[PDB]
Formats: C-alpha cells, sequence, structure tokens
C-alpha cells in the first residue's frame, strides 16, 4: 500500500529553520513526484514545491527565496528546508505525491506536521477531572497543538477546540453516561501522557 | 479528436535558454491530432522567426509560400520553456493557446509543443524544428516516437517538401 | 499562475440534496482537474480526476462535469459523511493551483442544548486556579448565546467559548465554556450560573452551584 509521513519537529523559533521529513512507502522516488502543500488555520490550502523523479524540483514562486526540496532516493525520504520564518508560516505542512500516468494529479497524501512558528516554549497540560449524566477533562496549559483526548480507551462524546490565553493552550472534553470513565490524555510535543479518573 | 496532453506531462527543456532558441527555425516535420497523411499526404515548408524582445519574449514571424507572413507574440509563461499567445483577444478563433519547447539542443533541432482551443475543438501538436531544412533519420524517428508518446498515431505524423522561395528570409 | 475561483464558498445542505460546486479556472485547462474531499483533522482525499473519473472508493452519488474554463462537482444525494470541505485542483500547470474550496454544512431539525456546570476541582484550586466549566451540548441551529453570572453581576472578562465542528453522526453542535478565575477572586464569591438562550428555549436554561 502508498503511505507518506511527514516528520521532524512541529515548533519552530521565527528566526530558526523549518526542516521537515517525508519518508514514503510503497513507490520509488526514482518513478515518482514528492510535493509539499500546506495548509494554514482555516485556510484554503497551497502547493510549496515539488521535487520529480528525475531529481529535478520546482517552487511556489512566492517562496523560491526561501525554499529547498531535496531527497534521498535509498532511504525513501524526501527533504523540505524553509527559511526566514514568520508567524503566517504556521499551518499544516503535507507530503504528497503525483505519477505520470494519472497525469501528474495528487493521489496521496500524509496525515500532515502541524508546524507552529511561535517563540514560546513547550508546556504540559494540567488535566483536572471534572464532575457535577455528562462528565468533563479540563486539559489547561499546554504549548504547542494538539492535544488528543480519549475516554476510557476508547468507549465513546465531544472535545471542543482549545482556546488561547496568555501564550497557553486550554482545552476540554465531555463524555455522556447513565451509571457510571478516565480521560486520557497525550502531548506529543512535551511526550506527556496522562490518565485522569474522575472520582465523586 | 485525441485528447490533448497535459503541460506537466509534456517535456520541457530543462533550463531553457531564450538566448539560443531565438532566430531562424525550419519546419522539418509536424505531427498532431487533427493531421491526416492519407487525405494530406505532405506540406510545403515554411520557416518561422524567434526575435527574442526585450521583454523577453518573442515576436515570431512565420515566412510561408504562397511569401505569406504570419506574426505573434509569444509571451513567456510559469516555466522557462513555455508560452502563451499575446493579445489572445484579437483572434476570434482563439480561446486558448500553449506553446512549450519539449526538447532543443539550439544548434540543429528542436521538438516545439502547440496546443490550442478553436470553435470550441481542443488541438494540439508537435513540430519538429530544424535550423538546417534538412535532420537525421534518428531525429526524424526520435520525432515519431515523441508524437507517438503523446497519444498520436502514424497517420497523424507528416513531413515537409522543402522550398527556396520566401523562407531563407 | 492559473487561478481557480470556486464558489459557492459555504454550503448549507439537507439530506438527500442535490448540491453542485463550480469552478471557474482563468485559463483552459482541458480538463485537468480533480476534486478533493477534506474532513477536519484529516488530509484531503482525492474523489475525481480529470474532471469526470471516479476513484476506487469514490461513492457514485459524486461526479463531476465541464470543459474548457469552466467545471462543477456535484453530489447527488447528500449524506451524513459528506460533511467537509471540497476544493477543486488545477494540475494543468505549475504551480498547482488550488479552488479557495466549499464548505459543506449539514442541516436539520431543531436540537435543544443539554447543560452542564462544573465547579473548579479540588486538584486544580490546589494549584491555586479555579476554572468554571459549562458544556452546551447537542444543539441544532448554530446560534447561541452562554453567559455566565457570579452573585448576580454578569460575568464578561475572563470568559472563552469554542465550539465544536457538525457532528458526523448526527448533525449538532457543542460547545464548551470556561469562566477563567484565581482561587481567591473564585471563594469571595458564592453563587455560579451558567446561562444559555438558543432558538429551541422558550425560556433560559440556566444551571447553576453554590459554592
Amino acid at each position: 500500500e502508498v503511505k507518506l509521513q511527514e516528520s521532524g519537529p512541529s515548533l519552530v523559533q521565527p528566526s530558526q529553520t523549518l526542516s521537515l521529513t517525508c519518508t514514503v512507502s510503497g513507490f520509488s522516488l526514482t518513478s515518482n513526484s514528492v510535493h509539499w502543500v500546506r495548509q494554514p488555520p482555516g485556510q484554503g490550502l497551497e502547493w510549496m514545491g515539488g521535487i520529480w523523479g528525475d531529481g529535478r524540483t520546482d517552487y511556489n514562486s512566492a517562496l523560491k527565496s526561501r525554499l529547498s526540496i531535496s531527497r534521498d532516493t535509498s532511504k525513501s525520504q524526501v527533504f523540505l528546508k524553509m527559511n526566514s520564518l514568520q508567524t503566517d508560516d504556521t499551518a499544516i505542512y503535507f507530503c504528497t505525491r503525483c505519477r505520470r500516468d494519472s497525469s501528474y494529479v495528487v493521489d496521496a497524501w500524509g496525515q500532515g506536521a502541524s508546524v507552529t512558528v511561535s517563540s514560546a516554549k513547550t508546556t504540559p497540560k494540567l488535566v483536572y477531572p471534572l464532575a457535577p449524566v455528562t462528565l468533563g477533562c479540563l486539559v489547561k496549559g499546554y504549548f504547542p497543538e494538539p492535544v488528543t483526548v480519549t475516554w476510557n480507551s476508547g468507549a465513546l462524546v465531544h472535545t471542543f477546540p482549545a482556546v488561547l490565553q496568555s501564550g497557553l493552550y486550554t482545552l476540554t472534553s465531555s463524555v455522556t453516561s447513565s451509571t457510571w470513565v478516565t480521560c486520557n490524555v497525550a502531548h506529543p510535543a512535551s511526550s506527556t501522557k496522562v490518565d485522569k479518573k474522575l472520582e465523586r | 479528436l485525441i485528447p490533448a496532453p497535459s503541460l506537466l506531462t509534456v517535456p520541457l527543456q530543462p533550463d531553457f535558454r531564450s538566448d539560443q532558441f531565438r532566430g531562424r527555425w525550419y519546419v522539418v516535420g509536424l505531427a498532431g491530432n487533427a493531421v491526416q497523411k492519407k487525405t494530406e499526404g505532405s506540406f510545403t515548408m515554411y520557416s518561422t522567426i524567434y526575435e527574442l524582445q526585450e521583454n523577453n519574449s518573442y515576436n515570431v514571424t512565420s515566412i510561408l509560400v504562397r511569401c505569406r507572413y504570419w506574426i505573434r507574440t509569444f509571451v513567456p509563461s510559469s516555466r522557462a520553456g513555455q508560452f502563451t499567445l499575446g493579445n489572445m483577444h484579437r483572434y476570434p478563433q482563439v480561446q486558448s493557446y500553449n506553446v512549450q519547447v519539449a526538447t532543443t539542443d539550439y544548434n540543429q533541432f528542436a521538438m516545439v509543443f502547440f496546443r490550442k482551443t478553436s470553435e470550441n475543438k481542443q488541438y494540439f501538436k508537435i513540430t519538429l524544428y530544424g535550423r538546417t531544412k534538412e535532420l537525421s533519420p534518428e531525429l526524424k524517428e526520435r520525432f515519431t516516437r515523441f508524437a507517438k508518446s503523446l497519444g498520436l498515431k502514424d497517420d497523424n505524423i507528416i513531413f515537409s517538401v522543402p522550398t527556396d522561395q520566401c523562407i531563407d528570409n | 499562475d492559473i487561478l481557480m475561483t470556486q464558489s459557492p464558498l459555504s454550503l448549507s445542505a439537507s439530506l438527500g440534496d442535490k448540491v453542485t460546486i463550480t469552478c471557474q479556472a482563468s485559463q483552459i485547462i482541458y480538463n485537468y482537474i480533480a476534486w478533493y474531499q477534506q474532513k477536519p483533522g484529516k488530509a484531503p482525499r482525492l474523489l475525481i480526476r480529470y474532471t469526470s473519473t471516479l476513484e476506487s472508493g469514490t461513492p457514485s452519488r459524486f461526479s463531476g462535469s465541464g470543459s474548457g474554463r469552466d467545471y462543477s462537482f456535484s453530489i447527488s444525494n447528500v449524506e451524513s459523511e459528506d460533511i467537509a470541505s471540497y476544493y477543486c485542483l488545477q494540475y494543468d500547470n505549475l504551480p498547482y493551483m488550488f479552488g479557495a474550496g466549499t464548505k459543506l454544512e449539514l442541516k436539520r431539525a431543531d436540537a435543544a442544548p443539554t447543560v452542564s456546570i462544573f465547579p473548579p476541582s479540588s486538584e486544580q484550586l490546589a494549584t491555586g486556579g479555579a476554572s468554571v466549566v459549562c458544556f452546551v451540548n447537542n444543539f441544532y441551529p448554530r446560534d447561541i448565546s452562554v453567559k455566565w453570572k457570579i452573585d448576580g453581576t454578569e460575568r464578561r472578562d475572563g470568559v472563552l467559548d469554542s465550539v465544536t465542528d457538525q457532528d458526523s453522526k448526527d448533525s449538532t453542535y457543542s460547545m464548551s465554556s470556561t469562566l477563567s478565575l484565581t482561587k481567591v477572586d473564585y471563594e469571595r464569591h458564592n453563587l455560579y450560573t451558567c446561562e444559555v438562550v438558543h432558538k429551541t428555549s422558550s425560556s433560559p436554561v440556566v444551571k447553576s452551584f453554590n459554592r
């Protein structure tokens, strides 16, 4: 089966340089293009650039100055490096491929890598039990996004979008029941993983 | 009519260089989706001159025996080697016009891809250009394989009988 | 570049409605257009390529037509799982260019919210913090007002609302409202009220706790 996975640090200072790696599987870079498309929060999709099977590359003219797309054919890896970052480069960076046979249509996408361009540091959530039926989880003061919340490791529940207050994110999640459960909060960025049984 | 290829699938002479492509080209052979050897058979040769302007566009002038002068402006498109037709609004019969230099070595030959929409019909062709009026069978064969590659067949390929009248400028 | 004007920007649809997105290209693109579906959180997946060709996996209720500069995508019978953003793509030439997109929202029967209030945790209070949480769940339509009052003084400052994306299950929205407050200002007051008003509501819905 064809697979693409974006990876690399998902928090970058405005000063610094973004570096994402895309590890493809199910196909060869010799025979396929890999192109990066990005999507800022609540906005459309933007093609940034690409590396064709030939090894040659092309870029969005708006980013040619800053963007560099390379690859390692043997390791099945395609690399992105973008510099002179700004807050507005915050987005989900998708890894993608297009084949000659399909006339270079985009037919495979990675999961996408959240990239937050911020000067703010990483911080883990404190998780609080929310009890009075409906119960809740309060996940307070983490950075950057995202967190995944699950209940009883998958007995499904609403998880609301996080809101930003003073440089830190807060999120809540509810699960509804009758007889009456533990929260499962995870925070990739800070390798945090907590469980909050809510008693009472 | 066979469907037009995309500009991503049609090759693009890499680091195309306006400077070396300019000048006189002779149309050695032409191949395309409206061409019929069985009915058409062959055609008198004609020249095309690409005069590089300071815009970096070309003032393209085709000299044809009949002399008849077909003069157009080719404007550089998104990637070097690609062009559209300047002021297309002045051509009633043209709703789309793409030009793409598929392959050239600037000295001897070039294979250039022309696509267009007239009267709601989608046409396309590739000319075998040559800086001389004659070219190697390898290149004639190569050109054949190239148009076959685009979906065309042997009845879609045609070669020009050369002449001395008009086209030598 | 080739510019792609996609419309409408947003669409509201009842289940089983025929819906048609439309895209106009700045130049003719000789049928080299594709349509993508994107559910929130996931990537876009291709539905149709080359104007009208369905992918393995695309249900038949999806289709596309057009030629020249003008193209369209139609769902013949909208289902719950069709809820997403749809995008058109030109791939005739670089740069690849996507339409601005169509966010498709599903319409449904009115649904009155279930309002729950929560006092701060003993844990949070230990760390000198005090957030009061009010879940307003499974309402439709999307327009709603939540209010907070502390001892009868409408509390605006220190309140944040976020709302859920439409439920692919029952097509409702749910809202979470917090009131963030220090332990010490929390304890100066006793009565905390979460006051909701909605289309479905004949009277304000009010859940409260005394400290």
